[PDB]
């Protein structure tokens, strides 16, 4: 048995997305279909369930206004339509199904964004300091959408480095990275930044320099 | 609905370690059809959670038998026999009896070490920003453990919540720490209103804050 569900998608606030799960091999001892929310570091909650073999269907309470459950028996195919789509939709969602008194099997899940923003490179910062260690950094702030890739030194400095996890700054994106290497060793043998963002065909170094 | 209560929300261990994550319903889940459908799953980072558990007691197949469960009425029980390092993420608990399904706010399995102060670090809004009519202030708190912590941002000893942003790393593969980033975002023109910027790091290694501060001059 295997799940196959749609790609991510990214949507604006008021719309509707249909998102799509694919059921293999089954195939003739038929299968109850669950949907499950997770937010982004988030634990798991449970949407509802549908039946292929009769269209029946049973949504959780707090999801009866905001999702609706659909089938299409020639692709073997259910959906999920989310509508009136608001930032507190954004999450990934998982198709898992399960014949009676089965255990279940998991889809991939499907990332589902609500955002209004455009694509937008990031402005890159320096961080130098106002022992035997240094911690430099690089603050990479107002970009649109995920991800961005930072390296140190094209990537040949990776060692004691903490790139953080991203954030959202109004309606945009901001994470740091610190480096941190011997004392001894900078400004003399220099340290810089790089900063890649796919999306908006953007590559960037900023070379971490000492403070006037 | 039924609520289900697993504890603990953080369960550091060492490896070869017994572990044992609890999860308790708030009214019985004993299905019409007379199964108790529980169920235990282990989710890792970008992935889909992996059944490990279901009706309470049996193994799913290819799961190790490192890993039993049991319960019954309203307590139920994983237990993970000599934990190793594939073992470690967040375990959640399901109840598939009474609609609407529920699910247990999840335990992560971490790994124990010594207690270890952050290394505090604090960064002045770049030239490039200030130019920008921005004004970032940054703080590092790295690699320290145990995972809880708290910053505290003063702008001229003044305490600041508006505009700061925090973020946090997972546990470091290899020295086994957490870390964290705090950034105050000011405009240009309050930041040169004031002189001194702070951030204070509160950690279990003390009972007084690590302080990191600079004067704009």
């Amino acid at each position: 048995v295997q799940l196959q569900q749609s790609g991510a998608e990214l949507v604006k606030p008021g719309a509707s997305v249909k998102l799509s799960c694919k059921a293999s091999g089954y195939t003739f001892t038929e299968y109850f279909i669950h949907w499950v929310k997770q937010r982004s570091g988030q634990g798991l909650e449970w949407i509802g369930w549908f039946y292929p073999g009769s269209g029946s269907l049973n949504y959780n309470g707090k999801f009866k206004d905001k999702a609706t459950f659909t089938a299409d028996k020639s692709s073997s195919t259910v959906y999920l339509e989310l509508s009136r789509l608001t930032s507190e939709d954004s999450a990934v969602y998982f198709c898992a199904s399960h014949a009676y008194d089965k255990e279940p099997y998991w889809g991939q899940g499907t990332l589902v964004t609500v955002s209004a923003a455009k694509t937008t490179p990031p402005s890159v910062y320096p961080l130098a300091p106002g022992n035997s260690m240094v911690t430099l950094g690089c603050l990479v702030k107002g970009y649109f959408p995920e991800p961005v890739t930072v390296t140190w030194n094209s990537g040949s400095l990776s060692s004691g480095v903490h790139t953080f996890p991203a954030v959202l700054q109004s309606d945009l994106y901001t994470l740091s990275s610190s480096v941190t290497v011997p004392s001894s060793t900078w400004p003399s043998e220099t340290v810089t930044c790089n900063v890649a963002h796919p999306a908006s065909s953007t590559k960037v170094d900023k070379k971490i320099v000492p403070r006037d | 609905d039924v609520l289900m209560t697993q504890t603990p929300l953080s369960l550091p261990v060492s490896l070869g370690d017994q572990a044992s994550i609890s999860c308790r319903s708030s009214q019985s889940i004993v299905h019409s059809n007379g199964n108790t459908y529980l169920e235990w799953y282990l989710q890792k980072p970008g992935q889909s959670p992996k059944l490990l558990i279901y009706k309470v007691s049996n193994r799913f197949s290819g799961v190790p038998d490192r890993f039993s469960g049991s319960g019954s009425g309203t307590d139920f029980t994983l237990k993970i026999n000599r934990v190793e390092a594939e073992d470690l993420g967040i375990y959640y608990c399901l109840q598939g009896s009474h609609v609407p399904l529920t699910f247990g706010a999840g335990t992560t399995l971490e790994l124990k070490r010594a207690d270890a102060a952050p290394t505090v670090s604090i960064f002045p809004p770049s030239s490039e920003q200030l130019t920008s009519g921005g004004a970032s202030v940054v703080c590092f708190l790295n690699n320290f453990y145990p995972k809880d912590i708290n910053v505290k941002w003063k702008i001229d000893g003044s305490e600041r919540q508006n505009g700061v942003l925090n973020s946090w790393t997972d546990q470091d593969s290899k020295d086994s720490t957490y870390s964290m980033s705090s950034t105050l975002t000011l405009t240009k023109d309050e930041y040169e209103r004031h002189n001194s910027y702070t951030c204070e790091a509160t950690h279990k290694t003390s009972t007084s804050p690590i302080v990191k501060s600079f004067n704009r001059n």
